[PDB]
């Protein structure tokens, strides 16, 4: 029910497709990667947001705010869409557009 | 690319 | 019948304004849904909605 | 985010704030050049929707942002409303970003990377901080 004016933050681990998978079960597709579940979780307003994991010293955007627990719990792993399955796909767009 | 000005601070 | 169905924001993370008909009040009630999921109680339009289930 | 921090003013660039006519935010999105900002299929942006660079308070009057108003909306053809999977879409300004140390790009992974399990990162964003 409280909705920030101010950007937030949140630290939170990557997860396994198969431990994710533990609690969402076949819901969890390719294009999709799980973290969270950690004690933080993406919310309503977070979505087409970041998940950001610095390779080389630099952020790279490893998913987009997606779905999850509905109630948003901070205990149930939250569901990215993975950009290496969907990094093509960007790349031949910015290609012919 | 994914190296902010502003360095981001965690906790 | 999906006029009293419960207002479901979904398992998505969006904020988007919608509106269901709200068997308690008798009238349509904005909720926030959240892009995906959910149900056919969710209307666009306080408008649409009425028009729909009011 | 339930259970995070303020983010330091301008520390992650790449943010932006999706809005409607109403400057009602929506959801969020990255920029990967001054001219696209990736997001997800379900926000279901359009043309009408506005992008916001350079922002951290919403109830602020002063901060210097950029509104920038979208000229094309790639949502990934192959996106399932039903399992929700490739949850994706481009968009494409009409008018191209002004980067500075408040508005910059994040960098895109190779389809080859691996970021395994355990790695920590980070999501950001103006959700819900308690459902």
């Amino acid at each position: 029910a409280n909705t920030p004016d101010r950007l937030q933050q949140a630290s939170l681990p990557l997860l396994s497709n198969t431990n994710c998978k533990k609690y969402w079960g076949t819901k969890i597709k390719d294009a999709m990667i799980c973290a969270g579940a950690s004690g933080v979780s993406s919310c309503m307003g977070d979505s087409g947001g970041p998940l950001v994991c610095k390779k080389n010293g630099a952020w790279t955007l490893v998913g987009i705010v997606s779905w999850g627990s509905s109630t948003c719990s901070t205990s149930t792993p939250g569901v990215y869409a993975r950009v290496t399955a969907l990094v093509n796909w960007v790349q031949q767009t910015l290609a012919a557009n | 690319c994914g190296v902010p000005a502003i360095q981001p601070v965690l906790s | 019948e999906v006029c009293s169905e419960q207002a479901e924001t979904g398992p998505c993370r969006a904020m988007i304004s919608r509106w269901y008909f709200d068997v308690t009040e008798g009238k349509c009630a904005p909720f926030f849904y959240g892009g995906c999921g959910g149900n056919r109680n969710n209307f666009d339009t306080e408008e649409y909605c009425m028009a729909v289930c009011g | 985010i339930v259970n995070g921090e303020e983010a330091v003013p301008g520390s992650w660039p790449w943010q932006v704030s999706l809005q409607d006519k109403t400057g009602f935010h929506f959801c969020g999105g990255s920029l990967i050049n001054e001219n696209w900002v990736v997001t997800a299929a379900h926000c279901g942006v359009t043309t009408s929707d506005v992008v916001v660079a350079g922002e951290f308070d919403q109830g602020s009057s002063s901060e210097k942002i950029q509104k920038l108003k979208i000229a094309k909306v790639f949502k990934n053809s192959k996106y399932n409303s039903l399992t929700i999977n490739n949850d994706i879409t481009l968009l494409k300004l009409s008018t191209a970003a002004s980067f500075s140390q408040t508005v910059s790009a994040v960098c895109l992974p190779s389809a080859s990377d691996d970021f395994a399990a355990g790695t920590t990162c980070v999501t950001t964003g103006w959700g819900l901080t308690r459902y």
